């Protein structure tokens, strides 16, 4: 729910394609 | 939490009373790095002369500090390097043509010739003011033979040869419990900074030039480790710095150090380089811009040493030493300069000021901003002494 | 004495007409001092008593330059340190010094049916190693030199290139300046540093718009009419995303020793601290590397190696999505369940008394 | 023309060795805790254990000795980058002032065994040797690689000499750089 607001305003903020793909490479390491 | 704070003038504090003592020996002027060499010692002696001039000898007691021998300077360095300056020569250079690689003297710094006399001079003078602080007879001890902070412990590096700063450091801590060494020399000090970095009785604090530029260390990280952890403060700034931003700089992070880590014994490494002009440095900072920092340092009232440094045009280094030590008198000393013997080299005005030039500045206040949080962030945890 | 010296001339000697044509327009008180230093020894420490064939000028076995030995019998010259053993110069060879293949060729006498004898001989007498026997035989035939990877295992990896003199290069140096020296020396003041001039820094060259910074948003030009508020813009060679010198604290151009990063890549390394190491392999790049698909996406951990799409083990956003929501509700959940056990520890050594 | 086609992990630890004994001036701590001979003889101990043929024991024992003597032979020789070469120095003047004469097979790790390998076709193929045995040969040290990948995590791990201690690497003051590199 407002965890998918979470992951959708961090796509639009973080703006890019790849500094997205860096985002959730990060994630999923930890 | 940098603050843009105008340039005030420099004053004398009225109360602030000591009975100092000049270091001097007559003949460390004659020894000359070859030919074409930045730093040399013939600025050594136009100070000197100055001071001869104004008359401060009936101010303060001058002295001649009987040298440093091999075991007394091998407190520091191995036996091995210490010898080798000792023994080496520009005739038999090529005797040694594996140590002289391994010491790293050959390149940057040559061997011209009474270099164990004069790397001995500096030593001695260095210990025995420490030592006549020590055993109490004065409260200050200048020596603007000595600071020679590039100089490892097995290898000489950057012109300088011995590390007396150490040698003096040590005889300071004979006695006092825990010693605070203050470098404003433009390069970064790291000589002292490594022979003290894993430890907790010497807090070394350091403002230098970061970038590419001579010898690329002092990161602001680079914090102490061991039981030295938070005993290091390394500033690093950025080019065409003023008087105005050095000393809103500097005030604020001494008073912090001298709040939390209460030093017993205060060593102040007062370089020249850091002035407007020189070959080296890149600073542009004034004499009352210079001054300011070490009238700063007295106003606490530590016992203290004032030692040399750098210096790369005899001008501007040589006015700036007889203009500290007329600040430590207590006397402000008169902008006209008298007749003395080497009075050619300061025209064309034939003052005793030093001129900026108008070099841009580039240390942005958030940039200070953010490096004073760092460190004063830092500094939160030496509350106890 | 007429030799002379940095002023051009014998010291004995005047200005020149040509130098002063050329640079023109048309009791003392330190007398004193052997009278006040009186001599320190105060300090702790004074009881402290205290065929000419020539020969080359590399090192044929790493062709890089140094003080080196050169041979008597052929033209090839190492130095001190690259021979087997490796030889002292303060005890050179008292008399000529042979390599180790003229040595050879001289101890065989320059015949080949020797050479065939001995073979022989030497796989008879060790039978033991019958197999190694050629290589056991030629090893002490061939003239030193350092080892050089061969390049059938440098070509597995892409990234992974030479320096200048036979170094490990992956890519993250910059590269050899060499000419921006002359560079250096620009005749108008407008040295690497870029120091008052920042008006076409900060606007994109073949878009022609403004470099935003991703933490302030601000192109930060100034007016040079006006300079003290440029910021100095600088902008990374992976991900180009433009920042401030202000925002990264670093206050440098990072020009020389490699390229900068942003703070925007992930790892390349670990130090677990609990201490663990590497989650990352390196670019098995070509044809050879074989992407896998998993067939299970909630629970499939494998690696840190992972690859993102709409043995590297490829993933879709919404699975880390959910993976993600999998370590922070089993967190909570494990965190929770902490409280739990120290509180009900907490009740029953309370109810104990 | 012989090829020897090495497992990719093992190619990458070669490469990692070349970056460290290059632009990080890194050197082996040496005594290492696994020599060649205590490898070596690991090996050949595990595969004769599993192995009934006589000839192939036979052949094994063989190989492991010829390799052993072909290494103690060549280490000085073409297995040492620039750097090294002073600490091998240095050890050569250590053992001839404590009178033993230096074994390679004794000190050296593993790492420099890897080198060797890696080297190996252009050995046999600078050479007149028969078809039949260099390939034996090929296939002997391809076994060998294979047993050793199976515990490729007991000796090539990585520790990060500058914080804890005991790794495979040390690092070097700047009078070893200054006497290895610029003599
Ligand atoms: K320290
Ligand atoms: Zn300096
Ligand atoms: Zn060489
Ligand atoms: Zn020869
Ligand atoms: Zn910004
Ligand atoms: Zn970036």
């Amino acid at each position: 729910n407002e965890e998918v607001t979470f992951f959708e305003k961090a796509k639009r903020y973080i703006g890019n394609k790849h500094l997205y793909t860096e985002f959730l490479k990060i994630l999923n390491l930890y | 939490v940098y603050e843009a704070t105008p340039f005030d003038p420099i004053t004398v504090k009225p109360s602030d009373k000591r009975r100092v003592a000049y270091f001097y020996d007559a003949d460390v002027g004659n020894y000359a790095y070859g030919a074409g060499h930045p730093m040399k010692p013939h600025r050594i002696r136009m100070a000197h002369s100055l001071i001869m001039n104004y008359g401060l000898y009936k101010k303060m007691e001058i002295y001649r500090a009987k040298p440093a021998t091999k075991q007394e300077m091998c407190q520091f360095h191995t036996d091995e390097y210490i010898d080798f300056l000792s023994r080496v020569t520009p005739d038999n250079l090529e005797m040694f043509k594996r140590e002289s690689v391994k010491f790293n003297v050959g390149d940057d710094c040559p061997v011209f010739d009474g270099l164990y006399e004069y790397c001995s001079i500096s030593g001695g003078g260095s210990m025995e003011g420490a030592a006549r602080l020590n055993r109490g007879k004065c409260d200050v001890a200048v020596n603007y033979a000595g600071g020679l902070h590039h100089a490892k412990k097995s290898e000489a590096s950057g012109f300088c040869y011995l590390n007396d700063i150490v040698l003096g450091i040590i005889e300071l801590l004979r006695y006092h419990p825990r010693v605070l060494y203050i470098d404003i020399d433009v390069h970064h000090g790291d000589g002292v900074e490594e022979a003290f970095y894993t430890t907790d009785r010497v807090m070394t604090c350091s403002f230098h030039k970061y970038g590419e530029f001579f010898p690329g260390t002092g990161e602001l990280r680079d914090i102490g480790v061991g039981a030295g952890k938070n005993y290091a403060v390394n500033v690093p700034l950025r080019d065409g710095i003023d008087d105005a931003t050095y000393r809103s700089v500097f005030e604020p992070v001494i008073k912090k150090i001298m709040e939390w880590y209460q030093p017993s014994a205060v060593v102040l490494q007062c370089g020249g380089d850091s002035l407007s002009g020189d070959r080296l440095g890149c600073f542009n900072l004034s004499m009352e811009g210079h001054a300011n920092c070490v009238n700063y340092v007295k106003s606490f009232g530590i016992p203290m040493m004032v030692v040399g440094g750098g210096g790369y045009t005899m001008r501007n280094v040589a006015r700036t030493w007889c203009f500290e030590t007329g600040l430590l008198n207590n006397v402000v000393l008169d902008k006209d300069l008298p007749y003395n013997e080497y009075y050619e080299y300061y025209g064309p005005d034939y003052k005793l000021s030093v001129r900026p030039s108008n070099m841009f500045n580039v240390n942005t206040p958030e940039y200070l901003d953010k490096v004073m949080t760092n460190i004063f962030a830092n500094l939160e945890n030496t509350k106890y002494a | 004495d007429s030799k002379v010296s940095v002023t051009g001339l014998p010291l004995n000697k005047g200005p020149s007409e040509k130098i002063k044509r050329e640079s023109l327009w048309n009791d003392l008180k330190t007398f004193l001092t052997e009278n006040m230093t009186e001599e320190s020894n105060i300090r702790s420490t004074i009881g402290w008593n205290g065929i000419d064939f020539e020969n080359e000028d590399f090192c044929s076995a790493c062709n890089q330059s140094g003080s080196f030995l050169c041979c008597d019998t052929c033209p090839k010259s190492f130095h001190f340190l690259c021979l087997d053993p490796p030889i002292d110069p303060n005890n050179l060879p008292k008399g000529d010094w042979h390599c180790n293949e003229c040595k050879f060729k001289i101890f065989i006498n320059n015949s080949m049916a020797t050479l065939k004898k001995i073979e022989s001989n030497f796989i008879k007498q060790n039978n033991n190693v019958k197999i190694f026997a050629k290589l056991l035989f030629n090893i002490d035939s061939h003239n030193p030199k350092q080892f050089q990877l061969p390049n059938y295992i440098k070509e597995t990896f892409p990234a992974v290139k030479t320096g200048s003199r036979g170094q490990y290069s992956d890519e993250n140096d910059k590269i050899p300046l060499t000419d921006r020296q002359l560079f250096n020396t620009s005749y108008g003041q407008s040295i690497t540093k870029l120091d008052s001039y920042n008006p076409d820094t900060h606007i994109d060259s073949n878009s022609g718009k403004f470099l935003i910074c991703y933490k302030c948003n601000q192109t930060r030009l100034g007016s040079w009419s006006h300079p003290e508020n440029s910021r100095l813009i600088m902008t990374c060679d992976y991900c180009q995303t433009p920042w401030h010198l202000d925002c990264v604290p670093r206050a440098s151009f990072k020009n020389l020793g490699s390229k900068w990063k942003c703070p925007l890549h992930s790892p390349t390394k670990v130090y677990k601290k609990i201490y663990k190491v590497w989650k990352k392999q390196r670019l098995i790049n070509k044809k050879n590397q074989l992407y896998y698909e998993p067939l299970q996406k909630i629970g499939y951990q494998n690696n840190g190696n992972i690859q993102i799409i709409p043995k590297i083990t490829q993933i879709d956003e919404n699975s880390i999505k959910y993976d993600f929501f999998d370590k922070i509700y089993k967190s909570k959940m494990v965190q929770k369940r902490k409280l739990f056990q120290f509180q009900e520890s907490l009740i029953d050594k309370l109810v104990s008394n | 023309k012989i090829s020897l086609q090495i497992p990719i992990k093992l190619k990458s630890v070669l490469v990692d060795d070349w970056e460290y004994v290059t632009k990080d001036k890194k050197i082996c701590r040496l005594p290492a805790d696994v020599t060649v001979e205590m490898v070596l003889n690991k090996y050949e101990h595990e595969v004769s254990q599993e192995l009934e043929s006589p000839g192939s024991q036979s052949q094994l024992s063989e190989y492991c000795a010829g390799l052993k003597l072909y290494f103690d032979k060549c280490l000085g020789n073409m297995l040492l980058y620039r750097l090294e070469r002073l600490q091998y120095d240095e050890l050569l003047k250590k053992s001839s002032k404590d009178q033993k004469p230096l074994v390679p097979i004794r000190i050296y790790g593993a790492i420099h065994l890897l080198r060797l390998i890696s080297v190996l076709p252009e050995l046999i193929s600078s050479t007149t040797m028969d078809l039949q045995s260099c390939q034996l040969l090929i296939k002997q040290t391809e076994d060998f690689l294979v047993w050793l990948l199976m515990h490729v995590d007991e000796y090539f791990n990585d520790k990060d000499p500058n914080r804890s201690d005991d790794a495979l690497y040390v690092n070097t003051s700047s009078q070893y750089e200054g006497v290895a590199l610029g003599m």
